[PDB]
């Protein structure tokens, strides 16, 4: 049993840029003839891991000349020359040889663009799902860089942690920016016993949180 | 498991000289301050025996016959020898005896196990801790029918490469008495550049092995090396290192054990080596005086067994009788009685111009060996569906009111169309 | 080209067990090692064992030592798997790789498989229209929304205009939460296009063969 | 054993070898199939004249007479002194005595003589040793070595 540990979890890089990720390693996996026992997999978005460098000097065929790793002893480093956009994915390190083999942490790639806030667009539950006996409040975050975003739910001026689910989406092939959506799950009950409802969204290139909100009378 | 190895090469059975080796204790008995007679499977002092090699392009791994038993040295450093294959086909339609050392312990079974081109055991991928454990068991693919099962004391096999001379010596005698199988081992270090030591050894039986099956033929396993860095086409690429072994054959010599005060032996003759080992034999020591001593007599063998047996013409015509113009009776079978001729049963029984023939106490071919007292014959003709009939203990309308055979009866049924 | 295949997903009840198949194509099973490999949202990757075909000797993550059994068959080059005693954490996704030729050198993956362990069945999605809020709130251009929920196994596809319309479309993966599925789509549309010409959802379920049209 | 092993006018699991090409040696185990060839004609694997299948069923029945009844057979065969022993009757054993004649019953080995501690070495397998004359000479206690 072997424990290995990543940093840092993800970075960006623009096309063109350097992209340096490390692994760590709990024991020695270098041995007497010198080499190093080490791949690197990378799992684009809906696509399964793929191998990348082995033993961390030789390339794997087929691979693009752009990814070369480098290191010693338990720190190593995979370092890419030009990153395009086929590289979108996270990267994995991994021990092999005759022992339990062992699996990173994980580092997730982007590339960098101009920021941009969040368009905060919020939608009351339709009808047929009231008559069903459920409602759904719906908040839409679209159109922000970079990834890390909140949203946080108010009822009447009361916050609701219970019930709110949120998806962020790959980098699109277009914009490059990352969409999301939160939805605050309620019953007939619960809906129809508040009115006011709002969805602010939190995001680092605005202090204030973007606000938005609507009445249950009025929808 | 049926791949062949890349770099295997197959080399002439090469032969090399042995001084001393093949004394092992016949049995547990103890003797101290003695010297002892005994007969027994031995491997002939300055013998020759098969030289084998094992290394990166010729692999050794043969299959020998195995006859009453063989013997087995090798030199070795890090201990390349991994165990051995016995059995008659060393396939799954019979019975085989295999010994393995994987790393952990000596595992001996007797089961159907499926044969292999080349069977053997590896280890693979060591990295920063030597290990050497038993990884894959390519010995043989299925086992079922298993009658015996053993197990050793655990123990930590070393088989890191080293370099200088060879610093071990590992010697087994394998042998078949009445199935009862008995192996010898013997340990010790040795400073070697080729070949063999000149010196003497003595073997002390191992384990006990009551199994009962018939071997003729063995292979030799052999431990190979891996690595992440130089790997191989599964499994034609794997290599194995640097080792020697060698393998003699037994025969059923009478040998001198000389025994020190602990036990031990120091010197053995063998008798059929050396006349003056033949003058040991004699005077029972193991010094012999200036002078002149008879051992034993010389004789001439016979070229080959000739017998001259006097004419056997006169014979009585039993084919007259058999193509006599009529025949009597079935009620009225008549009784003849043959004597003073000879009979040549040769031309009536080999002939194969009868449609049946049976014989009752007494194979035909046995008849034709022996001397009798009295001869009868009885000749009759009677249908198809009633020949049944004649034979000893039977009934219906011939074996009971016409002709009946004593239970008892020892002669031969002839018939035909 | 070496590709290996696995089915696309399985469903079992916890206690049941599930039996996974990968294919061997364009290599030769019996000279290649296998491997197999447990991926999960949080976790990541977690690694499960290996298996040599023409040895067969397997070892096991001492996390799942005792819970699973490796096997290959060797004339239909094909590996496979069998978990036993499933629970609630051994939902994730499995893959297999090999190839390897005694050799790191040379290692390949395929598609995967969706494994998930719940007492839940089969529930067709409950497709809704999310219209505006309250008119309080304008812009130039309006945003409109579908919504799923309740609906289970996945994948389930929405898109917009029977995927006609890709201009403002964003599609966002679906979310489990007590053994249920939730996802949901927007598109955004500029003010001359809404309500002045129709929106419409679509919403498949390939796994309950459910087809659901709404407009907003 | 005719109350068990008769089965009506026979039994097939039960058989025995009427022919064979040579002599049997001692403690030799047969089952080959090989038909046995009577005259110079090959048989060719297959019965025919001079030609006859050396295995044969009996005729154990149970109307049969004492002679002809079956009798199961069972032959013990042992090697006494020539090994460890591995079996032993259900004799009870006593207290070791020394430097006294006492007669003396170890493994098998009934004699008279004077026990004391041997000064003589023994191999681990090693556990009847002899004189110069081939008697006895020391023995290895069983339960204590
Ligand atoms: C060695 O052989 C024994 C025989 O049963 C087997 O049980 C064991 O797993 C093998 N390997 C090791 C390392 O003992």
């Amino acid at each position: 049993d072997v424990l290995m540990t990543q940093t840092p979890l993800s970075l960006p890089v623009s096309l063109g840029d350097q992209a340096s990720i490390s692994c760590r390693s709990s024991q020695s996996i270098v041995h007497s003839n010198g080499n190093t026992y080490l791949e690197w997999y990378l799992q684009k978005p809906g696509q399964s891991p793929k191998l990348l460098i082995y033993k961390v000097s030789n390339r794997f065929s087929g691979v693009p000349d752009r990814f070369s790793g480098s290191g010693s002893g338990t720190d190593f480093t995979l370092k890419i020359s030009r990153v395009e956009a086929e590289d979108l994915g996270v990267y994995y390190c991994f021990q092999g040889s005759h022992v339990p083999r062992t699996f990173g942490g994980g580092t997730k790639l982007e590339i960098k663009r101009a920021d941009a806030a969040p368009t905060v667009s919020i939608f009351p539950p339709s009808s047929e799902q009231l008559t069903s006996g459920g409602a759904s409040v719906v908040c839409f975050l679209n159109n922000f860089y970079p990834k890390d975003i909140n949203v946080k739910w108010k009822i009447d001026g009361s916050e609701r942690q219970n019930g709110v689910l949120n998806s962020w989406t790959d980098q699109d092939s277009k914009d490059s920016t990352y969409s999301m959506s939160s939805t605050l799950t309620l019953t007939k009950d619960e809906y129809e016993r508040h009115n006011s409802y709002t969805c602010e969204a939190t995001h680092k290139t605005s202090t204030s949180p973007i606000v938005k909100s609507f009445n249950r009378n009025e929808c | 498991q049926c791949v062949n190895l890349t770099t295997r090469t197959q080399l002439p059975p090469a032969y090399t000289n042995s001084f001393t080796r093949g004394v092992y204790y016949p049995d547990k008995v103890f003797r101290s301050s003695v010297l002892h007679s005994t007969q027994d499977l031995f491997l002939p002092f300055f013998s020759n025996v098969t030289w084998f090699h094992a290394i990166h392009k010729r692999f050794d791994n043969p299959v020998l016959p195995f006859n009453d038993g063989v013997y087995f040295a090798s030199t070795e450093k890090s201990n390349i020898i991994r165990g051995w294959i016995f059995g008659t086909t060393l396939d799954s339609k019979t019975q085989s005896l295999l010994i393995v050392n994987n790393a952990t312990n000596v595992v001996i079974k007797v089961c159907e196990f499926q044969f292999c081109n080349d069977p053997f055991l590896g280890v693979y991928y060591h990295k920063n801790n030597k290990s050497w454990m038993e990884s894959e068991f390519r010995v043989y693919s299925s086992a079922n029918n298993c009658t015996f099962e053993y197990v050793s004391q655990p123990f930590l096999m070393d088989l890191e490469g080293k370099q200088g001379n060879f610093k071990n010596l590992r010697e087994f005698v394998f042998k078949n008495i009445d199935g009862y199988f008995k192996i010898y081992s013997k340990h010790t270090p040795i400073n070697l550049v080729r070949d063999l030591p000149q010196g003497f050894s003595a073997l002390e039986p191992l384990v006990d092995l009551p199994i009962g099956i018939n071997i003729t033929r063995f292979q030799t396993l052999l431990a190979l090396h891996r690595s992440y860095l130089t790997p191989g086409d599964s499994s034609s690429g794997w290599t194995a290192g640097a080792a020697a072994y060698y393998v003699g054959y037994l025969q059923p010599r009478t040998f001198l054990l000389k025994y020190n005060e602990n036990g031990t032996i120091t010197d053995a003759v063998d008798c059929a080596l050396d006349p003056l080992s033949e003058t040991k034999c004699t005077l029972k020591s193991f010094t012999v005086e200036k002078g002149i001593y008879q051992t034993s007599n010389f004789r001439v063998q016979p070229t080959e067994s000739i017998v001259r047996f006097p004419n056997i013409t006169n014979l009585c015509p039993f084919g007259e009788v058999f193509n006599a113009t009529r025949f009597a009776s079935v009620y009225a079978w008549n009784r003849k009685r043959i004597s003073n001729c000879v009979a040549d049963y040769s031309v009536l029984y080999n002939s194969a111009s009868f449609s049946t023939f049976k014989c009752y106490g007494v194979s035909p071919t046995k008849l034709n060996d022996l001397c009798f007292t009295n001869v009868y014959a009885d000749s009759f003709v009677i249908r198809g569906d009633e020949v049944r009939q004649i034979a000893p203990g039977q009934t219906g309308k011939i074996a009971d009111y016409n002709y009946k055979l004593p239970d008892d009866f020892t002669g031969c049924v002839i018939a035909w169309n | 080209e070496v590709q290996l295949l696995q089915s696309g997903a399985e469903l079992v009840r916890p206690g049941a067990l599930v039996k996974l198949s990968c294919k061997a194509s364009g290599f030769n099973i019996k000279d290649y090692y296998m491997h197999w490999v447990k991926q999960r949202p949080e976790q990541g990757l977690e690694w499960f064992g290996w298996i040599d075909p023409e040895n067969g000797n397997t070892i096991y993550d001492p996390k799942f030592q005792g819970k699973a059994s490796i096997t290959a068959d060797t004339s239909s080059n094909t590996a496979y798997l069998q978990l036993s005693s499933l629970t609630s954490e051994d939902t994730a996704v499995y893959y297999c790789a090999g190839s390897g030729n005694y050799e790191d050198a040379m290692d390949y993956w395929g598609q995967g498989t969706s494994v998930t362990v719940s007492s839940a069945k089969t529930t067709p999605p409950s497709v809704y229209p999310l219209a505006p809020g309250s008119a309080a709130q304008t812009n130039s251009m309006v945003t409109l929304g579908c919504l799923v929920k309740g609906y289970f196994p996945e994948p389930v596809t929405v898109t917009w205009n029977s995927g006609s319309l890709s201009s403002g479309v964003h599609t966002f993966p679906a979310v489990l939460q007590s053994d249920l599925y939730t996802l949901s789509s927007s598109v955004t549309v500029p003010s001359s296009t809404w309500p002045s010409e129709t929106v419409t959802c679509n919403v498949a379920h390939p796994a309950s063969s459910t087809k659901v049209d709404k407009k907003i | 054993s005719n109350n068990l092993d008769s089965k009506v006018g026979g039994n097939y699991n039960y058989l025995y070898r009427l022919f064979r090409k040579s002599n049997l040696k001692p403690f030799e185990r047969d089952i080959s199939t090989e038909i046995y060839q009577a005259g110079s004609t090959p048989c060719n694997g297959v019965e025919g004249f001079n030609c006859y299948f050396p295995l044969q069923s009996y005729g154990f029945q149970p109307t049969n007479g004492v002679g002809y009844q079956p009798y199961r057979v069972v032959v013990l065969s042992f090697e006494l002194l020539h090994a460890p022993a591995t079996v032993c009757g259900p004799k009870k054993s006593t207290n070791l005595v020394k430097n006294k004649c006492v007669n003396f019953n170890f493994n098998g080995l009934t004699g008279t003589g004077v026990l004391t501690e041997s000064n003589k070495k023994f191999l681990p397998f090693q556990q009847f040793g002899r004189d110069i004359a081939d008697t006895t000479d020391a023995v290895r206690d069983p339960q204590t070595l």
